């Protein structure tokens, strides 16, 4: 609201374990991709140098 | 509107509007956090007394504003 | 006729949508699931405003509702009943397939996975209102169907996307009522409006959503701008948390010409002048963000005499309009000659036009710039020049008149001069060589650290695309 | 066609204020009388509309103002009985060639022929109107392709004569796809020469000295510009775009140049200042400045459009070849060798110390006028990251596109 | 130093080249790799059909 | 309403507030508020006084703004209250002004420009910026020296000036990465 | 359209059905067009010509002395007779 | 996996390899991308030496990801 | 390669005023790596 | 909750994935010394 929270009221700040599995969930979907994409990168260059 | 009216109870010397001024600030602390931190040291000072009782309500406070920044 | 117009119409509408709330759920790739839905929502509402626009209340009762059916059903009894030409069997129909949406989650109930659907349909009905103009209560039943949206289908980061386009618009609809009168209603709920998107954005930092996060900054930013509460613009802005991954470039923009108003008024004309340039590169252009571009050459020229040196008198022609910027360009005149009753006509003349623009207020310190930027040509052309002659040419009190002046401009860097009080004359001071000093090495610096980014970027940048044709369906 | 540019060019004495009195009354004469034979009334009924509110003005068509320094020149009831019977004429006339060739030779080339010839007189009568409409059939239908390039040049002359850079620049877009396709020789000088008129009236001098010296070679004088005129602006063209150094052996010393040698006073004036500005008697310049003003400047259209832009310019051009060639001297001796007043002096060489095209400063303590011009180390390192800051913010767009996409 | 400010601006213009040949390379790939799919499914209908 | 006449009087004393502070930052942001609240409204609360102070010190001319002070004490509004404050800030403005303006100064015209009845006071506030005053002649560049030794001593100004041993490495590590 | 043309803004990033409703929201978020703000209210435009080349929007290049009337010929030509009376006074 | 780089002697080399494959033997399908690029490698030993590996960690059950690398 | 000056009648006279010789290289360098940038960035965006 | 028990055995996965990460820089290094060995010999053969 303004004085009360009063919205995302279903999850975030409900019992501490329930903003754990939130906060973290989502870092290791952000991080699967960044780790996939730069083992790829990182790879076409050891490939151009064993070439 | 600002929060200003809620930072101006703090820095009044007399011992009951300092009370009050956390009381108010307590409802807002998740709402307003970017008007509510030029007066974060006035409740940083109410915790080193322990002639006030709001040495619990100063830290709860406190704690919650770093936060919501994303300290 | 309108029995199977609308049939057609309302089950074509269902599966489109369908498809992208499928697109987003399978992994994340955030921009081009979104894009979708902003080509989208310009051909829906054309299409449902043919026909009759009772096409949007098919849609509206083929979703699960909170509290859009109401709302809509207004609209249609003030231009004439409509709800004896939408009638079900062609304005409800779950059928037995998914197309018209899905019949075993309807019936279920706490599967469903309405959710986006439903956000793009409330978006259609405010946008026809929106258009129409109504305040006051409009702002209301916009504010009483979006908060339910966020709290019977559960938050992600999909839900965040779409609901940030319903987010504008109620905090639209306010600053304009907050603009054209207060109202015992606006005092009040300018209050709510702040501290509910402030609540959105740390929300949005755990979500790391990057997306969401900047369109919650740009409306509370621009509201401090409208009632000239800007005492908050600068504690909002002592902060910095806007990210720049999944943050278009239409909005990168955004944050920037505003950025560019608070710099101005901390009175550092420095970091104000950078910001305002870095938003028209920033910024695209079609014939769509007309008004705001306008806007960026106006507030720039305005930002450049701040700083004390005249923008050419080349500059305006060489802008592809003048016909907004002619009030600016005699701006750059006046303070240019070091004439004060030039900058007094002008600035009567055009009272109103500066008064909406935000610009009246650096006109008050250009009052006093007119002489201040009036040395500076005259310091500039003669390096070493009495303090009788700018006297003479400038029209000022006493000799020691003038020393008090350029005293003020060269801490703040203005002239770059010394007064000598014992021969009785300003010297002008030299840049000299800077070729055997150390300065070269500093811009390199910059230019270096710049493109050694652009290398390993592009190297990221190869793998992206092709993770987005491996997921797409076949071609 | 031809008689265009003699016409316009002693009618805009007459609309300019700032001309010598009997000069323009003898000027008013001769053009009336143009109209007369040729019935150019069309032209005299645009030329009434761009007097109005000058000096020069007399007209009996609208009203005539306060403002007057000519009186012998009107309209008149004759110029209409004129304008009702050559006109039904004109109708007569081109009806027969339309008919009879269509009908009895071939109706694709013969008639062709017949509209170019149509679309001569519509220029001579001072339409322009007809003149594009008629040559725009004349493309149409077949002909050769030398006279589809003559035809489009003959278009491309309205534009000068009724004074808008605009029509002209249309029309010369199609000469240039066409003369090299051909590949006519003869014809690429006369557009040299019209390509060259339609720079020296817009911004762009640079070019235009090399156009217009290469049309001295090879010129063409019919339904183009006198020729004085051409040697004339030759020479202005000249100071614009080269440097003193390089005057002398590009300009001056151009033999088709010399075998005019000087014919009318405008070319006088010019010729005296060029070689005056390279033998650096700088006493006899600032006079002969005050010529190229009165001579030059004025009675030409073209350059009365950069009556402003010639003295910012060639106060500028002095200035910059005595300031490399001196340093730390007088304000004094400089204005006495002038033969200009030192006060006015103090204020010209400020126009130009702003924009940094002079590079230089004045101590005013002293009357000494320093020189501080780079050339040096410092003068490359500018140079160097101008170039290189273009290529970063080209290196950071790009890039950055590629990326998102 | 000047000189390795533009010897870095090149070298960005040479892997912004590598960038475009794979940027090539991609919309080829992913046109031949479903033509092919297509062209599987009518050759596996002609076995089904008798 | 919420009104009173006494609001008038709270506005223009708050804008002279700042001011003096050096809160100039915060006086043209409060400004903005108060412009679309009365200025165009009510027209003038006495709100021409601050405003005029502030133009004439981003002007630059001292003479124009002291004469203002100097006035404004001959008058009441409770501006007396606060022209004693405006005097001081003034003052400590224009010795800043004044190190890159002159090398050093008569006495008597030290006195003048920064505005002083006493050559007690001149004097004071010479050693206040550490010039000294001998030869009958200040001596400003000496002030200059000093806080240049105070910024080498931290290590907040060697990093900034980026020394060419770690230019270099900084630049080969990123290439061999 | 100031240091940094309309040009180099729809060659860069392009123009597409993707980006509209994006710039249709900064639009509104600053709310109205100012483009025909100053047309409607003031019942005025920009600049005219006045010799050309000179004012006038164009991609001619213009003076920085275009504002000063041109009373230069005057000015020389008092130049010398001023001149022959301070030499030979 | 830094071993199999930083020696010379070939032996070495290919010891490393071959002893990862223990290790992971919790892992089955994590196995055939840690080996992806030691198959390629230019050293006749590196090559040697990833075949043992992938055999030992698929070991009993067959993969079809595990041979396609070995092929 | 000299400058008068008249303020007491001397002749100040200077060689060649000197130059980074590399510095002449350098912008046409840049002159011919900025084409080739033009068209990379054409090609790329043309794809989609 | 389930799948973020099992999420805790995932996550140690992903790190020798962050492992392999590490591993390409340190084989990167070694071919590029390589490479210009390799060379060495060719310009043995080349001269005399």
């Amino acid at each position: 609201a303004a004085v009360t929270s009063s919205n995302i009221v279903l999850e975030t700040h409900e019992s501490g374990i329930k903003p754990y599995f939130e906060q973290k969930i989502q870092e290791t979907e952000l991080k699967i991709r960044s780790k996939t994409e730069n083992v790829r990168r990182l790879e076409a260059q050891r490939n151009a140098l064993n070439d | 509107t600002t929060a200003a009216p809620l930072l101006a109870l703090l820095r009044e010397n007399q011992d009951s509007v300092k009370t009050y001024a956390l009381e108010s600030i307590n409802n807002v602390v998740d709402q307003l956090w970017s008007e509510i931190s030029n007066e974060l040291p006035d409740i940083e000072a109410l915790y080193d007394d322990d002639t006030f009782s709001d040495r619990e309500m100063a830290a709860l406070i406190a704690s919650k504003v770093y936060y919501n920044l994303g300290e | 006729l309108h029995h199977s117009e609308k049939k057609y119409a309302e089950e074509d509408q269902v599966q489109e949508l369908l498809k992208v709330l499928n697109e987003i759920s399978k992994t994340t790739l955030t921009l081009d699931p979104r894009y979708i839905w902003r080509s989208l929502k310009d051909l829906s509402s054309l299409r449902n405003q043919e026909l009759l626009n009772a096409e949007t209340l098919c849609f509206t009762v083929n979703v699960l509702y909170p509290d859009s059916s109401s709302f809509k059903k207004n609209l249609l009894k003030f231009i004439t009943s409509n709800h004896k030409s939408s009638v079900p069997g062609s304005a409800e129909l779950r059928n037995s397939y998914p197309a018209s949406f899905y019949s075993v989650n309807t019936e279920k109930k706490t599967i469903e996975v309405t959710a986006e659907i439903n956000c793009f349909m409330h978006l259609l009905v405010q946008l026809f209102l929106w258009d129409s103009k109504e305040l006051e209560q409009l702002v209301e039943f916009n504010r009483k169907v979006v908060i339910p949206n966020l709290l019977c289908y559960y938050n992600l980061r999909s839900l965040n996307l779409i609901n940030a386009k319903l987010w504008f618009y109620i905090y639209l609809s306010h600053e304009t009522l907050a603009r054209s009168s207060e109202e015992i209603n606006s005092d009040n709920q300018n209050i709510i409006l702040r501290s509910t998107m402030m609540k959105f954005l740390k929300i949005a930092s755990l979500k790391h959503d990057n997306e969401t996060k900047a369109m919650l900054i740009n409306l509370i930013l621009r509201d401090f701008l409208n009632n000239g509460e800007v005492d908050s613009a600068s504690d909002f802005i002592s902060k910095l948390e806007y990210p720049h991954t999944d943050v278009s470039s239409s909005l990168e923009a955004r944050y920037f010409f505003y950025l560019s108003k608070i710099n101005a008024i901390q009175l550092d004309y420095s970091t104000a002048n950078e910001y305002i340039i870095a938003a028209i590169r920033k910024a695209p252009h079609n014939s769509k963000s007309l008004g705001f571009l306008q806007q960026s050459n106006k507030l720039h020229c305005c930002i450049q005499l701040l700083m004390g040196d005249i923008p050419e008198l080349s500059f305006f022609h060489q802008s592809n309009m003048q016909k907004s910027l002619l009030p600016y360009y005699h701006l750059t005149k006046a303070v240019k000659l070091g004439d004060l009753k030039k900058f007094t006509s002008t600035i009567t003349k055009y009272k109103q036009l500066l008064l909406k623009d935000d610009t009246y207020q650096l006109c008050v310190r250009l009052r006093s710039n007119v002489i201040k930027t009036g040395i500076r040509i005259i310091s500039l052309t003669y390096k070493k020049i009495s303090l009788r002659d700018i006297c003479l040419k400038l029209n000022l009190d006493s000799e020691q008149t003038v020393e008090y002046m350029v005293s003020r401009a060269i801490r703040d860097g203005v002239i770059e001069a010394k007064i000598n009080h014992e021969d009785g004359f300003i010297e002008t001071t030299e840049l000299l060589n800077i070729y055997d000093s150390e300065d070269p090495q500093q811009v390199f610096d910059e230019r270096i650290k710049f493109a050694n980014q652009l290398h390993d970027e592009y190297l990221v940048s190869m793998r992206y695309p092709e993770d987005k044709k491996t997921q797409q369906n076949e071609k | 066609r031809v008689p265009n540019y003699e016409v316009s060019e002693k009618a805009f004495l007459l609309t300019q204020s700032k001309v010598s009195i009997e000069q323009r009354k003898e000027a008013a004469e001769f053009v009336l009388a143009k109209i007369k034979e040729e019935e150019m009334a069309p032209y005299y009924k645009y030329l009434c509309e761009e007097y109005l509110v000058n000096n020069g003005q007399s007209d009996l068509e609208h009203d005539e103002k306060s403002d007057s320094l000519n009186e012998w020149i009107k309209f008149d009831q004759e110029l209409y009985n004129e304008l009702c019977k050559k006109n039904e004429s004109k109708i007569k006339e081109l009806n027969e060639k339309i008919q009879k060739l269509e009908e009895d030779d071939e109706g694709e080339l013969e008639q062709a022929q017949a509209w170019i010839n149509l679309g001569e007189y519509y220029a001579q009568i001072g339409d322009k109107d007809n003149a594009e409409k008629t040559l725009g059939k004349s493309l149409s239908k077949a002909i050769s392709t030398g006279a589809k390039i003559d035809v489009m040049l003959t278009i491309a002359r309205l534009g000068f004569f009724y004074n808008d850079q605009l029509y002209v620049k249309e029309k010369l877009e199609a000469v240039n796809s066409m003369i090299e396709k051909g590949g006519d020789w003869e014809r690429r000088n006369r557009y040299k020469t019209y390509y060259g008129i339609h720079c020296l009236a817009v911004r762009n001098f640079k070019e235009a000295a090399k156009l217009l010296v290469d049309s001295l070679a090879t010129f063409t004088s019919i339904e183009l510009t006198s020729y004085e005129s051409i040697a004339t602006y030759a020479s202005v063209t000249g100071l614009f775009t080269l440097e003193r150094t390089d005057l002398k052996s590009k300009v001056i010393d151009s033999p088709e140049l010399l075998s005019l040698i000087s014919t009318t006073a405008a070319l006088q004036s010019i010729s005296s200042l060029t070689i005056s500005l390279y033998a650096s008697d700088y006493a006899s310049y600032f006079p002969y400045l005050l010529e190229t003003y009165a001579n030059v400047l004025i009675p030409c259209k073209y350059l009365n459009r950069h009556a402003d832009f010639f003295v910012r310019e060639m106060r500028r051009k002095v200035y910059a070849q005595l300031l490399e060639s001196y340093k730390t001297l007088s304000l004094k001796s400089m204005a006495s060798a002038f033969g200009v007043s030192v006060a006015f002096l103090d204020n010209d060489l400020g126009k130009f110390i702003p924009n940094k095209q002079l590079n230089c400063v004045i101590d005013r303590v002293n009357g000494i006028v320093e020189t501080n011009r780079p050339d040096n180390k410092n003068a490359q390192y500018h140079l160097l990251v101008k170039q290189g800051d273009g290529l970063l913010t080209k290196l950071q767009k790009y890039g950055a596109a590629v990326r998102l996409t | 130093i000047n000189i390795s400010n533009n010897l870095q601006k090149a070298l960005t213009v040479k892997t912004n080249d590598e960038l475009m040949v794979i940027y090539i390379s991609n919309l080829v790939r992913s046109i031949i790799a479903f033509d092919d799919l297509i062209e599987n499914k009518i050759q596996n209908k002609k076995i089904q059909e008798q | 309403l919420s009104e009173s006449d006494k609001k008038s009087k709270l506005i223009s004393l708050y804008l002279l507030n700042l001011l003096s502070q050096n809160n100039t930052t915060k006086f043209h942001s409060e400004l903005q508020y108060l412009d679309k609240h009365i200025k165009n409204l009510e027209d003038d609360s006495l709100l021409s006084y601050p405003i005029k102070l502030d133009r004439w010190l981003m002007e630059g001319s001292y003479q124009k703004a002291w004469d203002l002070l100097q006035s404004g004490s001959q008058n009441i509004s409770e501006f007396d209250s606060f022209t004693d404050i405006l005097k001081s800030a003034i003052r400590d403005e224009i010795a800043k002004n004044t190190e890159l303006s002159y090398d050093f100064l008569p006495l008597s015209n030290i006195k003048a420009l920064l505005f002083f009845n006493n050559e007690k006071e001149t004097e004071k506030f010479a050693l206040e910026r550490n010039w000294p005053i001998v030869n009958s002649k200040v001596y400003f560049n000496n002030q200059s020296k000093e806080k240049a030794d105070y910024e080498d001593e931290m290590m907040h100004e060697e990093d900034q000036k980026t020394n060419i041993i770690e230019k270099a490495m900084d630049y080969a590590i990123s290439i061999e990465n | 359209m100031s240091t940094d043309v309309a040009a180099a803004q729809a060659q860069s990033k392009i123009d597409l059905t993707k980006k509209k409703n994006e710039e249709i929201n900064k639009k509104s978020l600053e709310e109205d067009d100012e483009f025909e703000d100053f047309p409607i209210d003031t019942w005025a435009n920009g600049e005219t010509i006045k010799s050309n080349a000179v004012t006038q929007t164009n991609i001619w290049e213009e003076n920085w002395d275009d504002v000063e009337v041109d009373d230069d010929f005057t000015n020389e030509l008092k130049a010398e007779l001023d001149r022959y009376k301070r030499e030979n006074q | 996996l830094h071993v199999a780089v930083s020696d010379s002697n070939d032996d070495v080399r290919r010891a490393a390899v071959i002893a990862l494959g223990f290790v992971l033997l919790r892992d089955y399908t994590t196995v055939p991308r840690i080996v992806q690029l030691l198959s390629k490698s230019h050293n006749a030993h590196v090559r040697c030496g990833t075949a043992f590996a992938l055999g030992i960690a698929c070991a009993g059950k067959g993969l079809q990801s595990a041979i396609d690398v070995l092929d | 390669y000299g400058v008068l000056d008249q303020g007491n009648g001397w002749l100040y006279v200077y060689e060649t005023p000197n130059q980074d010789a590399t510095y002449d290289s350098a912008l046409e360098l840049v002159g011919q790596l900025n084409k080739v940038v033009d068209q990379l960035f054409e090609k790329a965006s043309v794809l989609y | 909750s389930d799948i973020y028990f099992k999420l805790k055995k995932l996550e140690k996965e992903y790190e020798l994935l962050t492992l392999q990460e590490d591993y390409i820089k340190d084989e990167q290094r070694h071919l590029k010394r390589e490479l210009k060995r390799a060379q060495e010999e060719v310009k043995r053969i080349q001269s005399v």
